[PDB]
């Protein structure tokens, strides 16, 4: 039936997926050693989604584990629930890309991207049809901007009717990281615009925030940052893998969210996140699930929805809960907040209820939400890449590689009037 | 018809007519080379030595993308061997047809060139007299030839100076 | 004798219980 | 496979060669005679049973230096042939250096590096350790420069250079030699990173309160930058940043690739016993001013790139929580054409004190390598001292009697002053 | 009923050749003494194909092993598996040849295929009726190339319509070893295209790709290499020697794959073939046999099948599987690889089914297939022949004994006109 | 069954002779009484009970040089009529050792030549060493090269000739023994290999690091040389190439059989110590024209053909890597219409470390044995060193006056000169 063919590039995206597929393997049940346990038969009557058989009875994910430097995927191998994927879907470079989207792209990145249509497609005709495909990486890195959105380009001209979703982390305001920044930024969002179906927007900024204002968590690792992302990771596939009251595939959360194919960026938020120390004090039903998940702490961009307007919004609620408080109490956020939702799209706002709740909480909600607020992220990163192309800075590294400065211009004006469409609608 | 100019036309002729291949892999030689010691000694000096009057600039570049241009025929460096020399290559098929400086490439190029050891200076002076008693390694010939192109620029350029 | 020794293709060639 | 060939030429290149090697083998935990009691490769080589050599190559001149590391403890790790020697001293002479009596030991040290870096592919880059006042450490050293970038052309070059420092200089004919050096180390390496003498033994004065210091003291402190500089290659941390890393994230433009280096904290038992060494509090010692090892004060300067190598047990949050405060003071500036200015990297080993040193055992530190154009003074002195002496032809027939003629020196003042050009006009 | 009477012609053949007669051995459950241990009907239901009684009950093979050389005669016998053989079939050499195609086709294979006749004569009246004769050398060598085709052309004329198959190592295109290649490889196969029914190409370097990259092996020996080729024509000959539901002979796969009696050149791949880790996460299923057969890293040649049409093609799967899974695997590879297959013969393949796997496998597949994509071996082999041809190399060691310029230059002819026959045809 | 017959003349084939078969002798296990404490066949006989002797002639002019072996340690290994004793030396002349005192020991060497060579068929050919310089060893080479070819005419007769090597000559006269010696080795010899003193010298120099060796240290390596050719006919292994195949694969053209040698690694206790001797390594460092062993330089030559046997836990994937690294290794250059140059053949027994002597113990090794058109200079610089000599009748008295008369050494020079232009025409 319906498969999600993951694809992981960059060291941050195998950090992700290693997180990934710690909590999918974790809700269904799932030895380290592919085993089942749990003796329930609700998990597995679709394990095809995530998982193959492997005639011996455990579990292959279908990952495709992708970088250009062979350390951090010694890294996952050897961490654990890692020994779970199977050893050729890891493509392995040796010399890495070094941030740099020109070698990433183009000179370096294209001997190995052979390699990763050949396992791709390993898996992609082994099933009868699959629905998409899943790519997590940076947009700040070398071998995730460039080498991974290569492969996002060449699957849509081979795949063109399937749906791709991307979830990238990208340049933070504040912190600034890895000094090449906006350059891998602005040119990987150029290629990703017209070959990305959806594309959900993280931060890792955002996610510091999560960690120390709504779960007062002390000391935050990245593994603490991967649990929060893959946990909205699994709640935007739960329709996939489990029933419901009113079920929803992926397909529809991308035919409710776009209003135009050009715009397919949105808004990342996962209800509920509570301290550890205050877990007993506060009620957990809709009303306080609805009141956090529209909230700007609460949400995984570096973007206050406050300073936009909502286009189409959509929740993805998880576990036993009525369709009745499904209704009103998203319907009673629209008339209070009446000035945050667009005025030309009626009912602008998608509900959807899997009954399986998350593991440790009896019920849960996933925020997907297109919003003109993101285009304060854009501005932050175009206006960087500009200040950096006026004088001439870091070019030779870039153009030196079988690069020409063409790719950057008109980088740039397909990023000013992905700003004009939407500064349009507010 | 000058004679320096004429021995403009006749040395390019050389490098035209040897073989693209073989002039890659045997200018690919000297550079990478150790054994004897001139021979480096020579490929640094005339390789730019080449490029320098040749672009008419004083700056230097990085010496791999100094070979290559040296022996792709479509590039800007025989592109402009041609100019000097009286010819234009027109790719078609590359025939060649017969046509019709600043201050400072010229020390880089003179001071430069006094540092040839004295291997490379005579048996230039022997590769053109034995040339004669032939018509009466192939390696090393080829940065012999590039210095044909070389002392028949330098010589009639600062003859048109004087 | 040893110039064809296939100690591993042998049991390659077989399901491996490790 | 990761592999890094650490070439050493000149005196200071063989003696700050000797502590980090002491400093790779101590860590890596192999006995001096080459066996331990698997990601050591990028510095050892495995040699039949349990057997470890070092991936290195020693230059001089001369036998008074080598022959004596063949004389000492560390004489069955080396490899014979790793280390070579000449016979006579290049005498404070980049002529005769580069021309004289170079020519008959290039040829040995390159058969050895090719013999060396074509036993696995995969291979990292060149580190290299010289001094442009000594006479083989700025002439033969610049020799081999142009063999690696001929051989080896796409081949990463990291360069550390010990430059004549403004007030002790320990030499006289180095204004002529360094100016020599760097109008073709320009051309041929991609990362030089600028240390000063006084500008170490400084850091001993005040951080570690040794009052009379010897070179292979300083020696240690270098040997604890270049082992947090190529820490991601040897252990996995959170954030690996390789040395292909640094010339993609420091060097903006090409002939700019001078930097300076830092390292925080310098402390000895008896304040490590008192101090709380937060990650904030190192990296704020870090970018103080009198901490740079290059003696070149920031505060006259601009700041271009920046770079740190986090080691020890930092988490990721700190590292952003310090960063932000070292981007709100306003006595440290960034270049305007440059917003986002940082780069960061945590490898998850601590430290490692060598028994007997002045160090203490530390459970974090920062390596701090930076990109400024406050490197325009340092080669603004280097001018004026070179022009004093080149007014009235001093000590020019001891380099225009060995091979090389006049010329070469009004080409290094040119190179030179076009660089300080550069610097000007990249810094508005 | 139907006997294979196998011949190991040069020291290539004679390892390779024992590495079969143990892998069959045990696949009869026949200890090296030639006792059976088992107890199973089915193993020795058919044991007449490869062996004979000997009136105290072990079972000799019908292999004649036979060489110029008694340097690989004695470690084949002091070997494993190496007293089953009768020492009567042995033919000895003593002079050796010095990797010579003269020396061995005309000086000293003159007296000593006299000797070779005379004992396959007598392993083929022996029996009723012989199906044919297998044949396995490599074409690279003086003994197995040059006098091992000896062999060939005169059991083609004391047996015409018996199978001739033979198993050719053929030289190779990178790594050049036994500096005379193509003199013995152009004089071998104009002489083998008028005489040999089918002939399949093994390349030494293919077998270490399949050992390097999909097997993962790091000290790879040549009794590595050799069981590649023995468990790949252990399934073509698994329908003799056990029951199945479809059928299929040497004379069956004749037909199928030969339209004309000049082409007669097959690729040979086996499946499945994965690694230590890796076996235990696979799914060992039809589709992923077929799909990892029909993939350039499986073939035993050095020729991409991509790079040409597929003319013919056949599959003898091994194991209990379905046979509609067979049958409709061949229609997907027809119909969505279409271009790599030849339009005026409708369904290229067929296929067979042996209800007898191979021990250790629940399920394998063995793949022949005759394509045009295997004449860049006989033009680069061509250009090397023709290139110490042109000017008389290395002739003097071929001219001093008995061969003349102008059947050189029939070599020629007779290899270009093979390459001729293969363009008109894609 | 397979057998070769060792013939040694000349003192050059008498010394060498000693180091091949004591380490023939180390090999297979036998005590110099001959005894044990059927892979000895090819260089031993099976006499008596439990006994072995050699299947080698000692034939020599000097008593001094051979009646010293017959009363040393060996006196008892070797049967009596092996050593062979003329009565006066030739001196270093060809027409002496030719004509005049070696005719009386020709009829005596091929007694015994015959009386061995009828133990078994199956003999593989002689192994006949040789000094080209010498009297006894050129001029009895010549006379004992036709009886052989005109009895034996179908058999391998290899030649491993001590040739003049170019700068220094141990003699005076040594131009016209070479030049006469060709003259005779080119219709006669079937398989030559070159070797020379000063290529073994400086072999001895930077790769055992002994500054100064006698003959008997370069008798060790050439001991190896033959010991790693000819342990394909002893020992069982994955490719044995035999000496039938060795002149098949190495020669083109019948009059071009000239074929220099190079065996690596040889490395000392300091220098076995600190390498991992990979396979990729050690036959690289036999491609090293500094590992060449007639100083001759690969540079200006092309390759024709290459042979490499190996000893040793040697793999064939690693092999057939290496072989295609070489390849794609541009350096050397192969001859165009040639283009597969190879011949590989691989044992598995290591070679026995000889005690007390000067190499190591080493896992696996390389010899090789290549022709190319590079022996254009072996034999052009010994033509402008005897158109000189017979300019104006130097030495030529003695000749003239021995047998021969003038004229013999004007069609010397023109089947040499012959030689030259063929060597020109192959690699156009
Ligand atoms: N930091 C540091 N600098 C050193 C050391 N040894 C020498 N130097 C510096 O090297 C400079 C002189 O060059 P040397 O290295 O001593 O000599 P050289 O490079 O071998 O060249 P020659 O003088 O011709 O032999 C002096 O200014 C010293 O400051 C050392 O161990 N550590
Ligand atoms: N490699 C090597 N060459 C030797 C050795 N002994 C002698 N030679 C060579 O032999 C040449 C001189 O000939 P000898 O062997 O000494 O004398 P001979 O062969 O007995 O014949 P005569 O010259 O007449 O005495 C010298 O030039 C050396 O090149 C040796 O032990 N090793
Ligand atoms: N959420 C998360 N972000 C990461 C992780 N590792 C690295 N990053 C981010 O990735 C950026 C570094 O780029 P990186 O992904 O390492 O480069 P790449 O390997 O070429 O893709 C940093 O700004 C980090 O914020 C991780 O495990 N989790
Ligand atoms: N696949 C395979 N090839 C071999 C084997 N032995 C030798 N060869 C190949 O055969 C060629 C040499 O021919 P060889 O058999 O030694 O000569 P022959 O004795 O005259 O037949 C080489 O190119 C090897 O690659 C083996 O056991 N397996
Ligand atoms: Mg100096
Ligand atoms: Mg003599």
């Amino acid at each position: 039936m319906r498969e999600i063919v993951h694809v992981q590039g960059g060291q941050c995206g195998n950090q992700i997926g290693a997180k990934f597929w710690e909590v999918i393997s974790d809700e269904h049940g799932i030895d380290p050693t592919g085993t089942y346990c749990g003796d329930s038969d609700l998990q597995l009557e679709r394990i095809n989604v995530f998982y193959n058989e492997a005639t011996g009875g455990r579990f292959v994910p279908r990952a495709i584990l992708m970088d250009l430097e062979p350390g951090t995927m010694d890294s996952v191998r050897a961490g654990p629930f890692g020994q779970l994927f199977r050893p050729d879907n890891f493509v392995f470079g040796q010399t890495g890309a070094g941030n740099n989207w020109a070698k990433g792209h183009y000179t370096e990145g294209a001997e190995l991207i052979d390699s990763v249509l050949d396992v791709v497609r390993k898996e992609a005709e082994g099933c009868d049809c699959l629905q998409g495909f899943q790519i997590t990486h940076s947009l700040g890195g070398g071998t995730g901007s460039g080498m991974g959105t290569l492969l996002i380009s060449k699957v849509r001209e081979e795949y063109p009717d399937r749906i791709m979703e991307t979830f990238s982390v990208f340049p933070s305001p504040k912190v600034s990281d890895t000094v090449v920044e906006p350059y891998n930024a602005t040119l990987s969002v150029h290629q990703l615009v017209e070959n990305a179906d959806e594309v959900q927007v993280i931060d890792n900024e955002a996610l510091y925030d999560i960690c120390f204002r709504t779960l007062k968590l002390t000391t935050p690792t990245y593994g603490d940052l991967n649990h929060l992302v893959s946990a909205a990771m699994s709640g935007v596939t739960c329709c996939l893998r489990f029933p419901g009251q009113l079920n929803s595939d992926l397909r529809k959360l991308a035919v409710n969210l776009i209003p135009f194919p050009r715009l397919h960026f949105f808004l990342i938020g996962f209800a509920p996140l509570t301290s550890r120390g205050s877990q007993q004090y506060r009620a957990l039903s809709v009303p306080e699930l609805t009141q956090q998940m529209f909230d700007a702490k609460n949400m995984m961009c570096a973007s206050d929805p406050r300073h936009g307007r909502y286009l189409t919004a959509s929740a993805m609620f998880r576990g036993r809960m009525s369709t009745k408080e499904v209704d009103e109490q998203m319907l009673n956020v629209q008339n209070k907040n009446s000035s945050y939702f667009v005025e030309w799209i009626p009912n602008n706002m998608k509900s959807s209820v899997c009954d399986i709740p998350p593991k440790g909480l009896k019920m849960s909600v996933t925020f997907v939400g297109n919003s003109t607020a993101i285009q304060e992220m854009f501005k932050r990163v175009s206006d960087q890449f500009t200040a950096m192309f006026r004088r001439k800075a870091f070019l030779h590294w870039y153009t030196g590689e079988g690069m020409d400065e063409m790719e950057f211009t008109e980088a740039e004006s397909n990023m000013n009037d992905l700003v004009s469409e939407y500064q349009q609608y507010q | 018809e000058p004679p320096s100019f004429r021995r403009l036309r006749h040395s390019f002729l050389k490098l035209w007519n040897y073989n693209e291949a073989q002039f890659k892999a045997a200018l690919y030689r000297h550079a990478f080379s150790s054994f004897p010691a001139y021979n480096y000694d020579t490929t640094a000096i005339l390789c730019r030595c080449i490029y320098q009057l040749c672009a008419d600039a004083t700056s230097a570049l990085p010496l791999n993308s100094i070979l290559m241009l040296l022996t792709d025929r479509q590039s800007y460096l025989w592109r402009r061997m041609a100019r000097l020399s009286g010819y234009v290559i027109c790719s078609f098929i590359q025939r060649v047809v017969p046509i019709p400086i600043r201050g400072a490439v010229l020390e880089s190029i003179e001071l430069k060139l006094a540092k040839l050891s004295e291997e490379f200076i005579d048996e230039f002076v022997l590769y053109g007299r034995q040339q004669g008693l032939l018509l009466q390694p192939e390696d090393r010939y080829v940065l012999m030839d590039l210095y044909e192109w070389l002392a028949a620029a330098m010589t009639f350029s600062q003859k048109c100076i004087k | 004798n040893r110039r064809n020794w296939s100690e591993n293709i042998e049991s390659l060639l077989r399901q491996a219980t490790p | 496979m990761r592999e890094v060939i650490s070439i050493h030429v000149g005196q200071a290149g063989i003696q700050i060669g000797n502590a980090c090697w002491e400093l790779f083998c101590l860590e890596h935990g192999i006995q001096p005679d080459g066996q331990m009691p698997d990601a050591f490769n990028t510095f050892f080589s495995e040699t039949g049973a349990g057997k470890h050599v070092p991936r290195c190559v020693f230059l001089d001149l001369e036998p008074t230096v080598v022959d004596e590391v063949r004389t000492g403890t560390y004489r069955h790790l080396f490899h014979p042939e790793q280390l070579i020697s000449g016979k006579e001293d290049a005498a404070n002479n980049f002529a005769r250096g580069h021309y004289t009596i170079g020519k008959e030991i290039v040829d040995l040290s390159l058969d050895r590096i090719r013999k060396l870096a074509d036993n696995c592919t995969g291979l990292q880059g060149f580190l290299m350790f010289n001094a442009v006042g000594g006479g083989t450490g700025s002439g033969l050293g610049c020799l081999l420069l142009e063999r690696l970038s001929v051989d080896y052309g796409k081949k990463s070059k990291l360069n550390f250079c010990s430059w004549p420092s403004p007030q002790v200089s320990t030499a006289v004919v180095e204004p002529y030699n360094s100016v020599l050096s760097t109008h073709s180390l320009l051309e041929h390496t991609d990362v030089a990173v600028m240390l000063d003498n006084e500008a170490i033994y400084d850091i001993c004065r005040r951080n570690l309160d040794i009052e009379r210091p010897t070179y292979t003291n300083l020696n240690r402190l270098i040997a604890q930058v270049i082992s947090s500089l190529t820490a991601s290659l040897r252990f996995d941390g959170a954030l690996n940043v390789d040395v292909t890393e640094f010339q993609t994230n420091l060097v903006p433009y090409p002939r700019i690739h001078f930097m300076l280096s830092s390292y925080a904290p310098i402390i000895s038992a008896e304040k490590a016993y008192h101090e709380q060494l937060s990650v904030a509090e190192i990296t704020n010692s870090a970018f103080e001013p009198a901490s740079m090892m290059a003696k070149c004060d920031p505060r006259h300067g601009k700041y271009m790139a920046c770079c740190l190598m986090y080691r020890g047990d930092v988490v990721p949050k700190d590292v952003n929580a310090a960063v932000a405060t070292i981007k709100t003071k306003r006595t440290i500036q960034f270049v305007d054409w440059c917003p986002t200015g940082f780069k960061c990297g945590i490898n998850y080993q601590p430290p490692t004190v060598v028994p007997g040193g002045d160090l203490a055992k530390v459970m974090r530190a920062v390596c701090m390598i930076s990109n400024s154009t406050a490197i325009a003074e340092v080669f603004s002195r280097m001018d004026h001292k070179f022009d004093l002496m080149y007014a009235k032809r001093a000590f020019v027939h001891w380099y225009v009697g060995e091979g090389m003629e006049e010329g070469e020196f009004s080409e290094a003042r040119e190179d030179l002053a076009a660089l300080e050009k550069d610097y000007e006009e990249v810094g508005i």
